[PDB]
């Protein structure tokens, strides 16, 4: 699971290889974290509220929380988020 | 000199061209009509032009527009004056095209006989022979000995190609260098012919190392006179299909491109022509041309000679269709003229990695790029579009007219880095 | 009211004036009806059910409702509905 | 001077927000239903359009600046006339 993986990451493997693996498929699952408040890490987003995610020196946008539906089928559901201007539906 | 003038045209089809024939119908002012199956009710095209109606209730999606009675029946209770069968679906089918001259309802393509005549390669090779261009050289009849083969090559050339007839498949393809390799090749392609296929129909012909296949496009009246467009290049080839265009030529000599020019003028005044055809070659590097065969239904890269010529290919066929003589539309020689580099990509819901095999799902986040010279075509995009897995995976057809071939290239990569299709 | 009037509209209103002016108001303010199934005429959809809808002879309208939102905006709230090729939001 | 030649007829068009009735008074709004259209002698220009957008009276009320390209004036001005019918801005 290395594709630019750097040689102090190579140290935390000689940590803990079996922790190492379970954390690079974390990360390559949902993305980088420690670019998001404690508040919004731990508890997460507020329906009809917004707010701002840096990325990096200027990869700057938002996002805001529309509703949530409810249980498809087998137990899937579609969540409307806002970003800039455009809008996305997330399952 | 006949004005039988055109009130509506119904397309047979589903997706980008049948929005074509709507906008150029529109464009025209005439009354469209529009034709969905059950699982293709999310596309654009239904709610795009005036009339939506369901074909094919029980049939399968694949066969769903392979109705004819049902289609002919929508188009006589739509008072239809002439249909469209556009591409792949029903214009290959001559049972459809006679169906079409017996409702009476005018019919957007070349006569029910042209298309008939020109069925199997038998009677493209007999027509071949008889009036027109060399074809690719080699053994008329098949070999079915060891002696027909080995006078072959030491008539012509050692080095020979063993092709097998009856059979699409790219196993009977065998390369021939000396005599105790000749022997021994014909005895396993024959081997490999009749126990793999049937007839073992082998076919000697002539060490082709590097194929460039050129494209020549012709319209015609049905008062005898014709106008080819101009010539197209397809040397980009995944392994035998198109993956992006080039019209402009790369690498051609004026005296060649004007030899395949009035050669495809005479070819298609030999057969007779009436609507849009192509007369494709096939092109060696020393300098020679061969026939391959000729497309009776409008190219998906017609449009590519759209911005070459400055001329609409849609429009003339209407025109034609009517009745009308091209010197009324003015078009001759003089005035089309070749005017910039044009190059152009087909995005498909397909992953290049492994077997390039399409991917199915539900498309995220999509955005658009439309540039200066950048001509975007959309098939089916849209927030939350849903792609069926049965049916075509063409999603957007990008046109890139630069100044230069390198603008046009580069132009269209940046087009494709600003183009985003997530999940 | 403009020039929707015919002679049958003229007889309707000079019987019944001021009904007319309702029945007038409310559908130019609503649109057509009378293409709706009584059960939408009196209950309206459920969310998680598609239909259909005819308004011409070849007119075929997919409805399918996604999600209803919360009270945001001083009492308006906002709905979600999914037609052929495409998405809407009403409040 | 001497190699670029005179090609085509060309015509260019700015759709605004102003309300053509009253004063061509600028009308501001949000974005319900946006629908594109692209032909072969048709270029669009987008500024701020897209589905769910909101548009801030504090600058332009420019949307869409379209050139439609032919070989002849009249051929443009059909060209556009189909064009702006293409579209399909609602709310």
């Amino acid at each position: 699971h290395g594709e630019e993986v750097t040689p102090e990451d190579v140290l935390s493997a000689a940590m803990y290889p079996d922790v190492f693996a379970h954390f690079k498929d974390f990360t390559a699952t949902f993305g980088p974290l420690d670019s998001l408040n404690t508040r919004l890490f731990l508890q997460g987003p507020k329906i009809a509220e917004e707010f701002e995610v840096e990325l990096e020196r200027g990869k700057t946008l938002h996002i805001k929380a529309l509703a949530v539906s409810d249980l498809n089928r087998a137990g899937q559901r579609q969540v409307f988020f806002e970003l800039n201007g455009q809008l996305r539906s997330i399952l | 000199l006949e004005y039988k003038p055109i009130k509506k045209v119904m397309v047979a089809n589903r997706g980008e061209i049948a929005i074509r024939v709507f906008r150029a119908c529109t464009e025209l002012g005439i009354r469209t009509v529009a034709i969905y199956s059950e699982q293709d009710t999310g596309q654009m095209h239904r709610q795009k032009a005036d009339e939506a109606y369901l074909i094919g209730r029980g049939l399968a999606p694949v066969q769903a527009y392979l109705h004819i009675p049902d289609i002919i029946k929508v188009a006589k209770e739509n008072n239809v004056d002439a249909v469209h069968p556009g591409y792949g679906f029903l214009s290959e089918r001559a049972d459809f095209a006679q169906a079409c001259q017996d409702a009476g309802v005018r019919f957007i393509g070349p006569s029910p006989e042209v298309v008939r005549k020109m069925g199997d390669k038998v009677e493209a090779r007999a027509i071949a022979i008889a009036a027109g261009v060399p074809v690719v050289p080699g053994t008329d009849a098949p070999i079915t000995s060891l002696h027909e083969a080995h006078e072959f090559s030491n008539t012509y050339g050692f080095p020979i190609i063993f092709k097998a007839a009856y059979g699409g498949g790219g196993r009977g393809m065998r390369v021939v260098h000396s005599y105790e390799e000749l022997e021994e090749n014909y005895t396993r392609a024959y081997s490999e012919a009749l126990a793999a296929f049937g007839n073992g129909a082998l076919f000697v012909e002539k060490f082709i190392e590097k194929p460039r296949h050129i494209e020549v496009q012709i319209l015609g009246d049905q008062y005898g006179n014709i106008l080819h467009l101009y010539e197209r290049d397809c040397s980009i080839q995944r392994r035998h299909q198109k993956v992006v265009e080039i019209a402009p030529a790369a690498h051609l000599d004026p005296q060649l491109r004007t030899r395949l020019t009035s050669d495809s003028v005479k070819l298609a005044k030999q057969v007779g022509y009436e609507n849009a055809g192509t007369v494709e070659f096939l092109v060696d590097r020393h300098g020679k041309h061969y026939f391959i065969e000729v497309n009776s239904r409008l190219q998906v890269e017609h449009t590519v000679t759209e911005e070459i010529t400055d001329v609409d290919l849609v429009h003339a066929q209407i025109h034609v269709a009517e009745g009308r003589s091209l010197p009324d539309l003015g078009l001759r020689q003089e005035n089309i003229r070749i005017n910039g580099c044009a190059i152009q990509c087909r995005v498909t819901t397909e992953d290049p990695a492994r077997s390039f095999q399409p991917d199915t799902g539900r498309i995220e986040v999509f955005r658009s790029g439309e540039g200066m010279g950048i001509r975007l075509d959309n098939a089916s995009a849209f927030q939350g579009a849903v792609i069926s897995p049965h049916y075509d995976s063409l999603l957007v057809k990008v046109i890139a007219h630069g100044k230069d071939h390198p603008t046009a290239a580069t132009k269209m990569s940046r087009a494709l880095a600003e183009f985003r299709v997530r999940g």
